[PDB]
DNA sequence: TGTCGTCAGGATTCCAGGCAGTTCG
DNA sequence: CGAACTGCCTGGAATCCTGACGACA
């Protein structure tokens, strides 16, 4: 149950779990010998955000024994307001219910919160046949998704031998996109045969809204299986987002 | 508004619920609640009375005119569709916490107009969505 | 409680046996019909947050529209057709316009119709002050299409002459048959409930099944083939407290079960078309197919049982009939004078005379926003219904059977409310050969009277 | 009419458009021979702006045949919110009567909308006396309406043979705005009579959400007659207000 | 006459990219 | 002699308390 990390400029993290936040509220932080790990689930059954940071991420990392903690997103983005880019995050965790958040300084920092604790179900998720990878830049997406945002929220990706369209259709507007490996946005291309799937872009424009610009993503999907788009934190972490499409034209 | 009311019923039903030794049936004044609303909701939805947002006193009828003719905006609607929305989690929670009969036609019939006046687009392999509604639609099926 | 579980008695063995060709067919059916690939794309492109009714009713009124000049066009009398923005175009010269409206005013002159629809404002001298005189009154002034011909205003789009929506009346003769099918017009059963008809009704059930009395009534039924019927079997919950005591069984599933048991037991030569009624178990707005997956697996092991919809139009050997239950006839007996609860013969005929079920809005009747409309008429039907009026009229207008089926079950406490009389225990068989009638077997002295 | 217009400097149309996007929901684009006139009426009537844009300006011009388009607003700047200077600003259409627009460079992007046919009016420009001419800057245009947007709202503008002067008061405040050789945002004039005129400011305010800081715009008026603001952009595009003056108090 | 939902709306603070000042081969 | 690396600061935008509306009992 005791443990504490301290890290130097935290910014990455607490944007992440603004953005975990946003996403779901109900999250509990499972920390085992190896580093830290949380998959959150959706109230309607639609979307599943998975991360998991070894013990290669931050300065400080002394944990006594696995287990499974819990914290409440809303105390944790009346938190992460106040977190300076030049700051040393300090997490500190005893037996008691009591988490301590510390920040040194100009003016020594110390935020003392009770730990509830979190039931959420945990589940492997079974392994499917993807048929279609590629790994693209981070902003590229962005402006796209935020382009093609107020028009409609169907984004429809098609994806053939080298070759990707991200388009945009309707009844008064039709956005498109052409990508080939001498373009500006994509980085490599993994694809095996024609697919093409429409997503909706609510809970994607969020989050790569909350991810940086020069970050890069990796996107697996197929025809019309859902699609898992994955990228890593400062090499040694991994983070990922899993949501279906829809089954209309 | 919400909350304190719901807060306020949860608590009287818990408190009751603490002196009679976990041992409780269902209400009526839910359903008399719930009926009367659901017939207020369909004849407002079939009346469908509009106001022009700028145009404050005049009416517009039924019959869209796509704008008002003497305010190019948009025209004020009464949906009267969310209070229904919030009600049913409330009547979901009850039957769900106890069983009773004569009303899980009311309760399939509500939600059934809800879906088919919408008409959940978006399904994953793994669903198994958990209901008592759906639990009981099942088992009156089988018994049928 | 009762189950009606027990009721399982065979036919009448000595009762002349005859099995001969049924080719069974129909037109309009919802489910494959109307929601094939229309419904699903209405706009399928908004921002982040929007509403769909408003789209919804738009597409609905349009289409609506189109499908009415479509039919006025195939009308071969009008002509010179133009629209509101046309009346730039058109300056000298008295136009024809089939349109929709704002409100009705009676004046010396002609009819003041102030009109409004999705292009402009039409001014109308229009021609009630001629033979369409009833014909126009008689009309909804809120919401109707009506056909003006006549002059242009100074801005106002104002015409100057008559015209209703009539139908075509001259037809040509059918294909005659050499069989008699039948439609006994029954609607409004209403099973399980404490004042229904339970021994008038089986042993009804036991005569149609061939246990007959009268050698007319034996030659009848030994061709009888199809036997259309209306429905409303059923009235459902969300009515008043007071139907809690108005419910003699206490399950409704079990009300269908027991309905569906009941109408089994009848031969399979026999082929019954059911549809469904004003108190479903569905949609409470118009129109629906049927019920839902549980609420018909009875009706689909039922295997003669053709489940058609309601309002639902049916072509069977070149006649039309049309199964629906209607509820703006109280908007028109609350609307034009001269009209009672036991006028169902001019209800219908005035509903009939838009091609359409019910085109008023702001009713007791919920229709909800679908931009497909199915309520328009092809062809002419041969058979008129409607439905919770409870009372019986035949009627010939114009070669156009219209005909009421009244009901079956006593009088309800809404019934001794507004101080009603009904019609129950009516058994109208009617052959259709010639879009005609056979007889009306009646035998209510079986039941108490109320 | 199939044409196809290839320039840089979205950016430049973007700012254009913004100018003379408030104004009215839908514009009359003349695209001839000769290149585009933009012309729009206020719904109040008490504006009239018009653009003229020479074909020479675009880099590569193909124009089949000229016409006229109602240009709306609202997709209009939904679209052109993304204008950058990095990249080349493409029109084109081919035979469907919609409206294409292409952007090369950091990417491909291809937006096909409907083109809307609404009903236009033709409006003629009238001589009108003009007797005091003065070019102003964008940073000074600013701050005027910036002190003149807080409690005046009658404006006075006095131009004299070797100054401006702009009287302003909306109740109780008597603002004084005067300009002369003392600031280098006013050295080249050109007034031979002294000049007065009442005016107001929320349309001022409205129409100046697109305008420059570090520009130059030429203002044109006389003794209480409309005014006249316009400017150049490319040595060869114009785009001029026409304001009305306010007699009333 | 008590209650409950929706909507827009303008004033507010927070975030991000352009203008400006500054130390590096 | 030019290029990143910040401040900063002001435009753009998300948030929200207030002011309208309708619904039931
Ligand atoms: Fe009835
Ligand atoms: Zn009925």
């Amino acid at each position: 149950m005791p443990f504490e990390v301290v890290f130097d400029g935290a910014k990455e993290f607490a944007d992440l779990i603004a953005t975990a936040s946003n996403l779901i509220d109900e999250a509990a932080f499972k920390f085992t010998e190896e580093g830290i790990s949380m998959r959150a689930m959706d109230p309607s059954r639609v979307v599943l955000i998975d991360l998991n940071l070894p013990e290669s991420i931050f300065s400080k990392y002394e944990v006594e024994e696995p287990e499974t903690i819990g914290i409440n997103m809303d105390q944790f983005k009346k938190i992460l307001k106040r977190g300076k880019a030049k700051d040393t995050l300090i997490l500190r965790k005893g037996d008691e219910n009591f988490l301590e958040i510390t920040f040194e300084g100009t003016a020594k920092r110390t935020f003392r919160l009770p730990l509830i604790d979190v039931e959420e179900l945990e589940l492997e998720l079974p392994e499917l046949p993807f048929t279609a990878k590629v790994v693209l830049l981070g902003e590229v997406l962005k402006e796209g998704i935020k382009d093609a945002s107020l028009v409609s929220d169907a984004i429809k990706f098609i994806a053939k031998e080298n070759e990707f369209t991200m388009k945009a259709e309707g009844e008064t507007n039709e956005v498109e996109i052409r990508l080939t490996l001498e373009d500006e946005g994509l980085l490599d291309l993994e694809v095996e045969e024609e697919t093409k799937s429409a997503y909706g872009i609510r809970y994607l424009s969020d989050m790569v809204k909350g991810i940086g610009k020069a970050d890069e993503v990796i996107l697996r999907f197929g025809n019309e299986m859902p699609l898992q788009m994955e990228y890593m934190i400062r090499d040694e972490g991994r983070l990922t987002f899993l949501l279906a499409p829809r089954v209309e034209e | 508004g919400d909350m304190e009311e719901k807060v306020a019923r949860q608590l009287a039903l818990a408190e009751r619920i603490r002196a009679v030794d976990e041992h409780h049936v269902a209400e009526t004044i839910i359903n008399s609640h719930l009926v009367p609303d659901l017939r207020g909701n369909l004849r407002s939805f079939t009346r469908q009375e509009f106001r022009c947002v700028k145009c404050n006193t005049k009416y517009r009828r039924p019959p869209l005119t796509g704008k008002c003719p003497k305010c190019g905006g948009k025209i004020v609607l009464t949906v009267s569709k969310g209070a229904i929305e919030k009600y049913l989690p409330t009547a979901k929670m009850l039957v769900t916490k106890y069983r009773v009969k004569d009303y899980t036609r009311q309760r399939i019939c509500i939600t059934e107009k809800d879906i088919k006046t919408l008409f959940e687009k978006q399904r994953t392999l793994m669903g198994f969505s958990a209901d008592i509604c759906e639990k009981m639609v099942k088992e009156r099926t089988g018994h049928s | 409680y009762s189950t009606y579980s027990d009721l399982v008695i065979a036919p009448k063995e000595g009762f002349h046996y005859r099995a001969k060709e049924i080719p069974d067919e129909w037109e309009l059916a919802f489910d494959v019909k109307n929601v094939k690939f229309e419904v699903p794309k209405v706009k399928n492109a908004q921002s982040k947050e929007g509403e769909v009714i408003i789209q919804a009713y738009s597409s609905y009124f349009k289409s609506r529209l189109k499908k009415m000049r479509r039919i006025f066009r195939e009308n071969p009398e009008i002509g010179t057709i133009v629209d509101i923005a046309k009346l730039s175009y058109v300056r000298e010269d008295d136009v024809t316009i089939i349109g929709l409206v704002n409100e009705k005013r009676e004046t010396r002159k002609g009819y003041l119709f102030e009109i409004e629809d999705a292009t402009g404002r039409i001014k109308v001298f229009i021609g009630s002050d001629k033979e369409g005189a009833n014909e126009a009154y008689s009309t909804i002034m809120p919401d109707s299409v009506v056909a003006f011909r006549g002059t242009p205003g100074k801005g106002i789009f104002f015409a100057n002459r008559v015209f209703l929506p009539d139908v075509p009346k001259f037809k040509r003769s059918k294909p005659p048959l050499e069989e008699k099918v039948y439609a006994i017009l029954l609607s409004d059963i209403h099973v399980g409930s404490n004042k229904f008809c339970e021994e008038a009704f089986i042993k009804f059930l036991e005569w149609l099944n061939g246990e007959v009395n009268s050698r007319t009534e034996e030659e009848l039924v030994s061709r009888i083939k199809y036997i259309i019927i209306g429905g409303d079997v059923v009235d459902g919950v969300g009515i008043y407290p007071g139907q809690y005591n108005e419910l003699a069984i206490p399950d409704i599933f079990d009300q269908y079960e027991a309905l569906a048991n009941l109408l089994k037991q009848v031969p399979d030569h026999i082929t019954m078309f059911i549809g469904p009624g004003n108190h479903d178990a569905a949609r409470t707005a118009l129109p629906q197919p049927g019920f839902y997956e549980e609420y018909a697996k009875p009706l689909y092991k039922l295997k003669n049982a053709v489940i058609i919809s309601n309002p639902a139009v049916i072509r069977l050997h070149g006649r039309d009939f049309l199964v629906a239950h209607g509820r703006g006839i109280e908007d028109v007996v609350d609307f034009v004078p001269n009209r009672s609860h036991h006028r169902p013969a001019e209800a219908m005929v005035e509903l009939l005379k838009l091609r359409h079920i019910a085109p008023t809005f702001g009713n007791k009747v919920p229709i909800a926003p679908d931009p497909e409309d199915t309520l328009v008429i092809e062809s002419v039907p041969d058979l008129f219904q409607a439905g919770h009026v409870h009372v019986m009229q035949y009627k010939t207008y114009n070669g156009v059977f219209v005909i009421n089926t009244g009901t079956w079950q006593a009088q309800t406490e809404f019934q001794k409310m507004v101080n009603i009389i009904p019609t129950p225990a009516r058994v109208p068989i009617i052959d259709v050969e010639t879009a005609r009638l056979r007889a009306v077997v009646r035998f209510d002295q079986f039941c108490e009277g109320v």
